[PDB]
């Protein structure tokens, strides 16, 4: 059943095709890492963790929801299945009706969906059933394969994540972009060299040398343990070869859809005042990246905010704090620079400039007590503490922060109706896909 | 031969580098000496071109010796290395290798100084002595160092004088512009910092105001060098006055400090013993180092808030050795912002017009050219590169940035290790969201910092520039100009080529600058400039909208040029109508200031006639000779228009346009000294063909070849575009060109008929026949016939205005053929024969592309619209009497086989 689902996803998009070697390797890894039902449960968790990273966010939640549906329909009774069907129906706006009262999880999801929290309802299945997730690092670490390919939408790249992975594993990359004869020749020479004594190689934009990819890369993957190959492709580009794709692990790098998760990621990617300014910058970047995905009302267009903007704003903050030791830090200067220079260069519309200026005014007000989100308040640093204690305090105040189910509107300070429209459209598409998928 | 003898036959210890090439040179020298002796008493050129193949590595090493040779062609490299003792061929390449330096002043085998493009003279601190045995690169290196040292010495002297308390009006007449600029800006930032130490700003505001008034008063009585110097100092001093006024209007101290941190501040170190690195430029906390390269007297940019924010983001990008990226629509000030930033940082920015023909090797060669020099690279129109090339050069750009950040000495690009100068940087300016342009991959876009400049501040630019010419009323006039442009953009028919951004305003200012000599500094001048720039590009109803709005928002001889155009039209046979002469006036007044012009209209509307007769009028008016190089754009491939690099041996083959540009640049025979050169692109305006000329069309006036050559565009070198529609033409091409729109035909039917008859008669007693043919073309019946022709069904639909070619040519040719039997008949018979023949010609010229029934209908209507001899469906003339086709059929008896 899971295998048929996976080839249905492969029918949906050319990047999501699944071979039998990967699935059987996953089945072996299940035993590598009431007994038959427990084996089934570990199978479900391992296959979800492995094949979630090969899909973008909508297909992630689609597969998570239909897989939890399959498992619980096997385990539970018929009334539970009818309740799940009618709750997906009211999620899909196809069948409207209250589910039959019986345990407790269904009540939680009923409270999630009656409060018009569609995103919470979609992600509640990931919250409850699947208790593990895999990033790029976990995929590369837990793979016996020798070759990797990475796919992402245009105007977003995960090359810096692979660079961070290489620095974490104390390896060496060799960025060889594709597109010209000299680059192809140097790629062949480096491939031979790093096959005969090891080392990592990363190939950029492999969908732009498709003839070379179809010949040389196919015949080389077809035929040192400290050697790895990374490839970068686009989801909306040309069709990569199926025999090449099924022999390489596939990872889809997309921005983290959460807010507190983005703050935690940017905080884990790293005097006292530099730590405070880095914390505020990470919060600002997470909030603006959460806001930029609401196309019609969050911004006037679709804007990208990558690690380069965070790096440049952090460098500017360090430069200001080092060159102003009098501790009367010019918050107006920092606000104007970040809202106008670093994060505002990409912005072309004046209303979006106004809203980024308002966001910078909210996050960099320079007050002793700042309520950056309606739940969490951060104090200013004292004059008798150190860097380690400040980092511990800010990590503790991040851990105690709990993201509510209404964080897409209240945290971004936006009207509810646009959030209702966006979440309703997203949930309707996801539930229509899983209703077309689950019945067959 | 001279180049070969210079590189090998004259220099000592230079033949041992390549002994095989030395032997080949000796054999060719013997053969050519024998040939020259035989001539003094083909194969040689082929042998020379063969032995240039081994000279490629020698030239590459020579370019490694002096890195600025990368901006020169191989032929120019041969010329400069072969200049063993002449020492004049080297001076002609100063503009190619430096950009701001035109030639070197020589005085009795010694270097006195260098001269800028604008005529400014920079005198070196010490004269450079040249010996016979020295080759080019050593004394070019020491001249390069001496230019920077001289610029610093002049800056230090001017800054000491300004610290001494003297007025700037006495020092502007003594030093170069860059020294005055840097010293004045250091004094300005020191005085503003001292005023910021207190709460007092009004006294320095008054001081700066009366300094500006004194400079404006002394402007009118100064030489052209002093005129340009004073104008640039007014640009900078108006920036000073705006900043001081903004600081005075500030309510509190903290916002005053923020506003001060938002603006450039040029300081000077007092402890470092290195003279060339004593000046550092501060902005928003960051510090950038001056380079003291010779700049000259450029056309300085008005310091708009958008320009200041762009400078801030460029400084923020270059503090981490990243790239500068500017994205937005056309005519917004991206490349000019980059160039003004470079001129503020004391170095000439080298601009590259990227193209689809720029493959990985070409772009990487330009990268190793500019990183070895240390120059700043403005990759103009970076979208035009292919996506594969954009992906491929990402590694090279990343290596450049990594070497700049980590302070590495060498970088490995194109399989060769070359030194990395630490003063280099990369800038790109691109226009997203246009048809037929590639998209930058994210792995490349993460190496640049983009900054949107969609909306410039045209009001401030107009106000300050009109103040610089010295208009009595500037604020109200600039506000009226900007409001007029906005309401003209809002109240006109929204067709694709109506663009009213910054470029047309700036063209209005360039047209108003030399028009005050005849209209005076006032509102009449600006309304005349507005007419002369904007009216030729508007339609018919939009012309009425323009006139009504001009009368609403603004209150309000050239006989010689009209006489010259009338004479030219009489010689060419055209008719000086109202519309034709209006288009001639529009083209002449628009080309008087604008170099590149696009002529747009229907097929056969009068474009070629217009520009040919205006060129004839200019030639007969000024007396200057004129050459025209009409190039069919889409007939030739891009590799045949600009040139292609032969990948077999990495040589450059000139395209047609580049060959014409090189021929007009070199000027071997001296005949292009006082001539105007028009190059006409009589084809469709393909974006891929004419956006490779983007740096050519705008104020850069330079053609960036793939092989690094930088051919300057002479002022007397104008480009004409002759097309039919602007459906696929991007606004980047439209705004750079003064457009001339042909809404209707410039010629009436009768005038076209008369012109065709006179031209055909000139292309051939004759007087009586010509008079009878002219009288036979009865225009009163002709217009009815032409109006009745519009009701037919036509295959290969052509308007009836352009069928007069066929009719007139057929009639004249058939009359000339029948002229043999025209001396033995009566006048009435001749008139009837000519009338019948012209009726047949008109039938087969107008309805000849119609069916049999339609041709019968048309021959009936041409019979009833003309006593005259009746033309039938099978009427003909036999050897001179009327007959039919029935009696002309020969009997045919075909055999079986
Ligand atoms: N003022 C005029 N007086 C007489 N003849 C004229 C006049 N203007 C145009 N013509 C005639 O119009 C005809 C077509 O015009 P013209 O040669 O200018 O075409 P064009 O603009 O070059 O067309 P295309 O779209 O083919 O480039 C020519 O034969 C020319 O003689
Ligand atoms: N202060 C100024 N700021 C911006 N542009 C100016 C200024 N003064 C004059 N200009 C004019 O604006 C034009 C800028 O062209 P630009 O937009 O840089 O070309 P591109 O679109 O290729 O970047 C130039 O033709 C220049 O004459
Ligand atoms: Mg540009």
């Amino acid at each position: 059943k899971i295998f048929s689902m996976l080839e249905k996803f492969g029918q949906f998009h050319w990047f999501y095709g699944i071979s039998i070697g990967q699935f059987l390797s996953c089945f072996k890894r299940v035993f590598i890492k009431t007994r038959v039902d427990e084996i089934l449960w570990l199978l479900y968790q391992e296959v979800y963790c492995q094949f979630s990273t090969a899909l973008d966010k909508k297909f992630k939640m689609i597969m998570a929801m239909t897989m939890f549906c399959l498992y619980k329909f096997d385990i539970e009774s018929e009334q539970y299945k009818e309740a799940v069907l009618t709750m997906i129906g009211v999620l899909s706006e196809s069948s409207d009706g209250v589910p039959k009262l019986t345990n407790d999880d269904l009540r939680y999801l009923w409270d999630y969906v009656t409060t018009k929290s569609y995103i919470s309802a979609l992600n509640w299945f990931k919250n409850e059933f699947f208790v593990d997730e895999w990033n790029i690092a976990d995929v590369v670490a837990n793979s016996e394969n020798n070759y990797f390919t990475m796919a992402s939408e245009r105007d977003v790249d995960g090359t810096f994540k692979l660079i961070e992975l290489a620095k974490a594993s104390k390896e060496s990359l060799k960025i060889i972009p594709l597109g010209s004869i000299e680059n192809l020749n140097y790629a062949q020479e480096e491939i031979s060299k790093s096959k005969i004594e090891g080392g990592w190689i990363l190939l950029q934009n492999i969908q732009m040398s498709l003839s070379w990819v179809k010949t040389y890369l196919h015949k080389h993957v077809e035929e040192h343990e400290k050697f790895k190959m990374f490839m970068t492709c686009h989801l909306t580009g040309d069709k990569l070869p199926a025999p090449l794709l099924q022999r390489t692990d596939r990872v889809v790098y997309e921005d983290i859809p959460g807010i507190l998760d983005t703050v935690k990621d940017l905080w884990g990617s790293q005097g006292v005042w530099s730590v405070y300014c880095t914390f505020l910058l990470s919060w600002f970047h997470a909030l603006i990246t959460a806001r930029t995905r609401l196309v019609p009302h969050g911004f006037s267009k679709k804007y990208y905010f990558n690690d380069c903007d965070f790096q440049f704003a952090s460098v500017y903050l360090e430069n200001v704090l080092a060159t102003n030791s009098t501790n009367n830090i010019p918050w107006a200067q920092v606000r104007d620079h970040i809202a106008t220079i670093v994060y505002g260069g990409k912005i072309d519309e004046e209303k979006d400039l106004e809203v980024v200026a308002k966001l910078c005014a909210h996050v960099f007000c320079g007050s002793d007590n700042l309520q950056i989100v309606p739940g969490v308040r951060i104090p200013q640093p004292l004059l008798q503490q150190s860097e380690e204690e400040e980092r511990a305090r800010l990590t503790a105040i991040l851990s105690n922060t709990i993201e509510p189910a209404d964080s897409l509107s209240s945290w971004l300070q936006l009207p509810r109706e646009s959030i209702l429209d966006y979440e309703r459209l997203q949930a309707k598409e996801v539930a229509s896909s899983t209703e077309q998928l689950l019945q067959e | 031969w001279l180049d070969l003898y210079g590189i090998l036959g004259e220099n000592l210890d230079i033949q041992n580098f390549l002994p095989l090439e030395t032997s080949k040179f000796k054999s060719l020298t013997s053969e050519y000496k024998m040939i020259t002796t035989r001539a003094f008493q083909k194969l040689t050129i082929d042998s020379l071109k063969m032995i240039k193949s081994s000279l490629s590595t020698f030239l590459e090493r020579q370019r490694r010796q002096f890195p600025r040779f990368y901006f020169l062609g191989n032929d120019d490299l041969l010329k400069i290395i072969g200049s063993g003792k002449h020492h004049d061929q080297v001076s002609k390449f100063m503009k190619k290798m430096f950009g701001s330096i035109e030639s070197i002043i020589f005085f009795e085998d010694s270097i006195t100084g260098v001269r800028s493009v604008e005529g400014e003279v920079l005198n070196l601190n010490e004269k450079i002595e040249l010996k016979d045995s020295i080759q080019a690169q050593e004394w070019l290196n020491i001249l390069d160092t001496e230019i920077k040292l001289s610029v610093f010495t002049q800056f230090r002297d001017c800054l000491g004088q300004l610290k001494d308390g003297t007025d700037i009006e006495v020092v502007v007449s003594k030093y170069i512009f860059q020294a005055i600029l840097l010293s004045a800006q250091v004094m300005w930032t020191e005085l503003v910092e001292k005023c910021l130490q207190t709460n007092e700003f009004s006294k320095y505001w008054k001081e700066v105001d009366m300094k500006i008034k004194g400079l404006l008063d002394k402007l009118n009585k100064s030489s052209d060098n002093v005129k340009k110097k004073i104008e640039a100092l007014l640009v900078e001093y108006l920036h000073f006055n705006n900043v001081i006024g903004q600081l005075k209007n500030c309510s509190t101290k903290e916002e005053a400090r923020l506003l001060w941190a938002k603006v450039q501040k040029f300081y000077q170190k007092n402890d470092t013993l290195d003279d060339l690195n004593s000046v550092f430029i501060s902005q928003s906390g960051y510090l950038l180092q001056y380079k003291f390269e010779y700049i000259g007297i450029p056309e300085r940019l008005i310091y708009t808030p958008l320009l200041l924010v762009g400078f801030a983001t460029l400084t923020d990008s270059l503090h981490q050795k990243y790239g500068g990226c500017f994205f937005g629509p056309a005519g917004t000030g991206k490349t000019e912002t980059v160039k003004a930033f470079g001129q503020n940082l004391g170095r000439v920015v080298v601009v590259f017009n990227c193209d689809d023909s720029f493959d990985y090797q070409v772009l990487s060669r330009l990268l190793v050219g500019i990183t070895q020099i240390g120059a700043w690279g403005c990759f103009d129109e970076f979208n035009r590169l292919d996506e594969k090339v954009l992906s491929a050069v990402s590694a090279n750009i990343q290596q450049i940035q990594n070497g700049l950040q980590v302070g590495k000495s060498h970088i490995t690009l194109l399989e060769e290790e070359t030194p990395l100068s630490p003063h280099t940087a990369v800038f790109i300016t691109l226009n997203p969201g246009y048809n037929g342009r590639s998209e930058l991959p994210e792995n490349l876009k993460k190496s640049f910092r983009e900054f949107s400049m969609k909306s410039p501040q045209s009001g401030t630019i107009a106000e300050m520039i009109l103040q610089i010419m010295g208009f009595e009323d500037s604020k109200s006039l600039a506000s009226k100009i900007v409001h007029f442009l906005e309401l003209l953009s809002s109240k006109c028919s929204s067709m694709n080529h109506y663009h009213f951004g910054l470029r047309t305003l700036k063209g209005v200012l360039r047209n108003c600058s030399p028009l005050v000599s005849e209209f005076g500094e006032g509102e009449k001048t600006v309304v005349e400039s507005l007419k002369r720039v904007i009216l030729p590009s508007l339609g018919d109803t939009d012309e009425l909208v323009f006139k009504d709005e001009l009368s609403k928002i603004f209150d309000s001889n050239s006989k010689a040029i009209v006489q010259c155009l009338k004479d030219a039209g009489q010689r060419s046979g055209f008719s000086m109508s109202e519309e034709f002469l209006k288009k001639c006036m529009q083209f002449y007044y628009m080309q008087k200031t604008q170099q590149a012009l696009i002529l747009v209209g229907k097929a056969g509307c009068g474009k070629t006639a217009t520009w040919k007769t205006v060129i004839d009028a200019m030639a007969i008016f000024d007396g200057h000779a004129n050459v025209v190089y009409v190039i069919d754009t889409k007939v030739l491939t891009k590799e045949s228009l600009y040139g292609s690099m032969l990948k077999a041996t990495l040589e450059w083959r000139d395209g047609l346009f580049t060959s014409i540009l090189r021929r007009v640049n070199d000027d071997i025979t001296g005949t292009f000294k006082n001539s105007r050169i028009w190059v006409v692109f009589d084809s469709d305006l393909d974006p891929e063909y004419v956006e490779a000329m983007n740096s050519v069309l705008d104020d850069n006036k330079i053609l960036t070849l793939p092989n690094g050559e930088r051919l300057p565009i002479p002022p007397n070198f104008r480009i004409l575009f002759e097309t039919d529609n602007l459906d696929h033409t991007t606004p980047a091409t439209i705004t750079r060109c003064g457009l001339l729109w042909f809404s209707t035909d410039v010629c009436s039917i009768s005038s076209k008929i008369d012109h065709l008859l006179n031209k055909s008669y000139e292309a051939l007693e004759l007087d009586k026949l010509k008079d009878l043919i002219s009288d036979s073309f009865d225009m009163a019946s002709l217009t009815n016939i032409f109006t009745c022709s519009n009701d037919l069904v036509h295959i290969l639909g052509v308007r009836t205005f352009n069928k007069l070619e066929t009719a007139v040519q057929l009639a004249v040719h058939l009359i000339s053929s029948y002229r043999q039997w025209f001396q033995n008949l009566d006048d009435k018979s001749l008139k009837d024969v000519i009338t019948l023949l012209i009726k047949r010609s008109l039938l087969y010229a107008l309805a000849g592309d119609s069916t049999g029934e339609s041709q019968r209908a048309f021959i009936q209507t041409i019979n009833t619209y003309f006593d005259s001899q009746e033309l039938s469906d099978y009427s003909t003339i036999v050897i001179l009497s009327f007959s039919s086709f029935c009696s002309e059929i020969p009997s045919v008896s075909l055999e079986a086989h």
